[PDB]
């Protein structure tokens, strides 16, 4: 995240951190106890038996006690298409299920084909980088951004900083995108770099396919 | 010797996406994932290479 601030610590206890060995590569929501939804784009072409899933994060340089570590038991996708940067979003079933606490929350989606309007206030956040080299974050960043309808398709919910160079950088892929409580995006891509200050940050819209969320966790 | 590829030959592509799997180029720079790094390579017009997978 290009452009936000620290967030306070545990503020999103739905915030999960997806690590391969080398350390985090995405970001995931925890939608129920035993089931995170990330970005399709995040597990294609990756051995997803290696990805541990993190829960109860904060700094992801320190050690945190808080932490909840799982490994992915399958994957759900729903047509994906990597061409045209569709139906980007897939649930991973852990192999386990979370212990709820203050630390780690499952969160709230809203109905299917819900819309957001044009300026409608939200928040992003995600470990993803801090601008083109500054490096990847070690505490969770969140941004407020703005929905925008402009140079977006429908088929993604889209969003913008007015005013600043900032919105989501590599490593945020996955991240939730909350806006009044609830997850309506998951991050999926950029155009002309992070935070060009020219097109708006492309998620997609979890409102589209709560159907088939509900079609897996109950 | 480790013989370190990418295939850029599909780039450029106007969009990328988000996810962090780093590559250190030949100029010292860490690219974010392989859409960020083609797209420098094509922006290069050739002459930006791969040093190793990782940052730098
Ligand atoms: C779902 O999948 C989960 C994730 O799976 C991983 O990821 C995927 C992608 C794939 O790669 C998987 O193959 C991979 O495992 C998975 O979670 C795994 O599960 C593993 C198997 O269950 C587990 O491995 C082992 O756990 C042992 C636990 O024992 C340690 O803790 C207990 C409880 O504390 C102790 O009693 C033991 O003595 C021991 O260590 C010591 O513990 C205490 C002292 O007792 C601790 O003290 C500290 O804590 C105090 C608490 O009050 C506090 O006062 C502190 O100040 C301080 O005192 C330390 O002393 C500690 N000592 C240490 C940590 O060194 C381990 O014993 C065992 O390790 C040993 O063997 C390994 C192999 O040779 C060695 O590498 C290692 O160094 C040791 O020698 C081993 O780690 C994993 O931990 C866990 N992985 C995670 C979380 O990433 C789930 O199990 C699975 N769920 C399902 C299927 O249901
Ligand atoms: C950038 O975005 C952020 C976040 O965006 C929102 O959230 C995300 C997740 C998405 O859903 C987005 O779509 C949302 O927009 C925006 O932040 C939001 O700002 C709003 C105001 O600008 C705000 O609304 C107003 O809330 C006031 C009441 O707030 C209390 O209680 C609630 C419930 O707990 C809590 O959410 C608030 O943070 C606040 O909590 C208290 O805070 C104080 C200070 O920290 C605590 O006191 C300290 O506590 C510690 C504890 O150890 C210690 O004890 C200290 O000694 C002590 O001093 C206190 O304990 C907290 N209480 C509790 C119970 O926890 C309202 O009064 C207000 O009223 C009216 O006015 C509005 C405007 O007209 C009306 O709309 C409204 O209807 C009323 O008429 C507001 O409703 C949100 O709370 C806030 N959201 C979050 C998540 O922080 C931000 O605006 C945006 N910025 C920009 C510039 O766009």
């Amino acid at each position: 995240i290009v452009g936000g601030r620290r967030a306070r610590p545990h503020a999103w206890p739905f915030m999960v951190s997806l690590q391969l060995r080398g350390g985090h590569f995405c970001g995931a929501t925890l939608i129920a106890p035993n089931f995170v939804m990330s970005a399709a784009h995040c597990v294609a072409n990756v051995n997803v038996r290696a990805v541990r899933v993190v829960l109860g994060a904060h700094n992801l340089s320190r050690r945190e006690p808080t932490r909840q570590v799982f490994a992915v038991q399958r994957i759900f996708e729903n047509g994906y298409d990597p061409v045209n940067l569709l139906n980007d979003i897939v649930i991973l079933q852990l192999n386990g299920s979370a212990t709820i606490n203050a630390n780690v929350q499952v969160a709230q989606l809203p109905a299917q084909g819900r819309r957001l309007g044009n300026g409608v206030q939200c928040l992003a956040m995600g470990w993803g980088l801090l601008g083109r080299n500054r490096g990847i974050a070690s505490v969770l960043q969140e941004l407020n951004v703005t929905v925008v309808t402009s140079l977006c398709r429908r088929s993604n919910v889209c969003t913008l900083v007015r005013g600043r160079q900032a919105g989501v950088c590599f490593g945020d892929s996955g991240s939730p995108l909350v806006c009044n409580g609830l997850i309506h995006g998951i991050a999926s891509f950029v155009r002309g770099g992070c935070a060009s200050g020219l097109y708006p940050d492309a998620f997609a819209p979890v409102a589209q396919f709560v159907n088939w969320i509900d079609s897996i966790i109950q | 010797l480790a013989a370190v590829s990418v295939d850029c030959s599909e780039y450029p592509k106007p969009a990328c996406t988000l996810e962090y799997r780093p590559l250190c180029g030949s100029d010292n720079k860490t690219y974010g994932n392989k859409c960020n790094f083609c797209n420098a390579v094509v922006e290069s017009n050739g002459t930006l290479t791969l040093s190793h997978f990782g940052k730098c």
